[PDB]
């Protein structure tokens, strides 16, 4: 109806959201933190499985980490009172 | 509809506090992850006095994990049963106090103090009839008897009503796994002769004993002795989660058990305990039980009970049983042996029946005793610090904070006064 044209592009240069200044944790679902923007676990205690697979072989340190594991298992271990069973 | 905020501190609360719920939340029905899953309809009829509703039919516990190393608590929440507390209820330090019992009552536990109370206070006004606070910890510590008995003044003071029940750990005879534990007991006994309404007192050679001669357990470890008096915690509050013959809530254990208001230092026993060998060949008989109840061996605190008179004892049963085999054998032991019983309090012995037994038992029971026996205890933990206090050692860390040297000879003072009224009734 009329000659339409564009507008040019004149702006300054931005940056997507994937940034850490314009990343917005709570998008769209009213003040309430989205999934997968978890806590913190305390002190990020890595099992041992992962410690197992990236080496080749069980070498000293993963056996040593084994018998820490186990040490705690048997001081966590009740003798009397059996973990969803009734005493003995 | 009486709830219990229970409130764990220090090392040994904490690691006992989650061996305490894993016998509470297998009892009650309670997955690890947090839901319900008993099989039975009269667990649901009182979850209220330990647990929380929650979205999905979640419980979460009435628990505030105290202390001030993260140490601790980060091993609670790894372990089993772990997960189920809140993590606004994961109250953490993080410089510690290192087994000092200054540290944590006035300089470091100040600033979590207002950080714990106020947990506290969310939790107490949440529930609406509350019955009291149950605490757990030990005396020798430094984050929950120095940090722990803070708390308990000040919530007595908020809160001067409810009951207070201390399962507090005292320092061992034969063993010291820390060289001031003298100083921090004598300390905490201070605070607790007052603001605490009644003490659980627990000895770890006490509980080693038990687990050796009468359990033949070849080497028990730390989770042997925590579940041990995790079953004293469960058994004194059986019939608050449960109907029984003769219901008996912890107030009416308040008022048998205290003569004066000075008289609040128990000791505790859990009477069913066998070898696995054993298990099979024992027939569980009432005057069986009633036989091991009254035992020192089974009894869980180091002071021997033969050395004095019992004040005043409580007995509570649990399980499907008849009235007499539990009434005429605490007759029974008032009449053998008169001797060991006080003469001015007729009938002695208190008694209640509990209808659902723990787990894996058909009978069970649980003791509380008054005994003016336990002077020995406080006299020899008076007899290390009067060792220690007049060469002045292991001294400067404790003035050097802002306490004078005045405030220990309170501290002893009321501790020779505390076995001045054990001695005037032994007599
Ligand atoms: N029942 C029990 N007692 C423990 C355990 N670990 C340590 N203790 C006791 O706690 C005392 C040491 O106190 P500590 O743990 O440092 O107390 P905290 O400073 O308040 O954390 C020792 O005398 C032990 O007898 C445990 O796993 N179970």
């Amino acid at each position: 109806m009329f000659r339409q044209e564009e507008q040019p592009k004149t702006g300054v240069r931005q940056f997507g959201t994937h940034t850490t200044g314009k990343v917005d944790h709570m998008l769209g679902t009213h003040a309430t933190v989205r999934p997968e923007y978890k806590d913190p676990p305390p002190k990020r205690t890595v099992p041992t499985s992962q410690l197992e697979a990236v080496r080749n072989i069980e070498t000293q340190y993963i056996k040593a980490r084994k018998a820490a594991e186990d040490a705690r298992e048997r001081q966590g271990t009740s003798h009397l009172y059996a973990a969803g069973k009734g005493w003995g | 509809m009486r709830e219990i905020v229970h409130i764990q501190g220090g090392q040994c609360g904490n690691q006992i506090g989650a061996k305490f719920w894993e016998v509470v939340s297998d009892e009650h029905g309670i997955d690890p992850t947090g839901t319900y899953h008993g099989d039975s309809d009269l667990q649901l009829e009182r979850i209220n006095v330990y647990f929380n509703e929650a979205t999905g039919g979640r419980y979460v516990p009435r628990a505030i994990l105290m202390d001030l190393e993260p140490g601790t608590m980060d091993s609670v929440r790894s372990g089993p049963y772990g997960q189920i507390f809140r993590p606004d209820n994961f109250v953490f330090g993080q410089t510690g106090a290192g087994n000092n019992w200054a540290k944590g009552h006035y300089t470091e536990g100040a600033e979590l103090i207002d950080s714990v109370l106020d947990v506290v206070r969310k939790e107490a006004e949440s529930c609406d009839c509350l019955q009291g606070f149950q605490v757990c910890h030990s005396l020798g510590g430094g984050t929950g008897s120095g940090m722990g008995t803070l708390l308990i003044s000040k919530i007595r003071e908020e809160y001067p009503d409810r009951m207070m029940l201390t399962f507090s750990v005292v320092p061992s005879p034969k063993v010291s796994d820390t060289v001031v534990e003298p100083y921090n007991a004598t300390l905490s006994v201070h605070q607790l002769v007052e603001n605490a309404d009644e003490c659980m007192v627990l000895d770890n050679e006490a509980l080693y004993d038990i687990c050796f001669r009468t359990l033949k357990l070849t080497t028990p470890t730390f989770g042997d002795l925590n579940h041990l008096i995790s079953a004293v915690m469960s058994g004194i509050t059986c019939c608050l989660r449960f109907p029984g013959q003769l219901n008996a809530d912890l107030r009416k254990l308040a008022v048998n058990l205290i003569p004066f208001p000075r008289l609040h230092f128990f000791m505790v026993g859990f009477t069913p305990l066998t070898s696995r060998g054993s298990q099979q060949y024992r027939a569980l008989t009432v005057p069986e039980l009633t036989q091991q109840m009254w035992d020192a061996k089974n009894m869980m605190c180091a002071a021997d009970p033969r050395h004095g008179r019992y004040l005043t004892a409580s007995a509570l049963f649990r399980g499907r049983m008849s009235t007499k085999e539990v009434d005429e054998q605490m007759l029974n032991v008032q009449n053998k042996n008169s001797s060991y019983f006080v003469e001015w309090i007729p009938n002695n012995v208190k008694s209640s029946v509990c209808d659902i037994p723990p787990k894996g038992l058909k009978m069970s029971a649980t003791f509380i005793g008054n005994s003016t026996a336990i002077q020995e205890m406080f006299k020899r933990v008076s007899e290390q610090f009067t060792a220690m206090f007049r060469r002045k050692a292991f001294l400067h860390w404790y003035t050097g904070e802002g306490m004078d040297e005045m405030e220990f000879t309170e501290a002893e003072s009321n501790m020779n006064d505390l076995v001045s009224e054990y001695q005037q009734y032994q007599d």
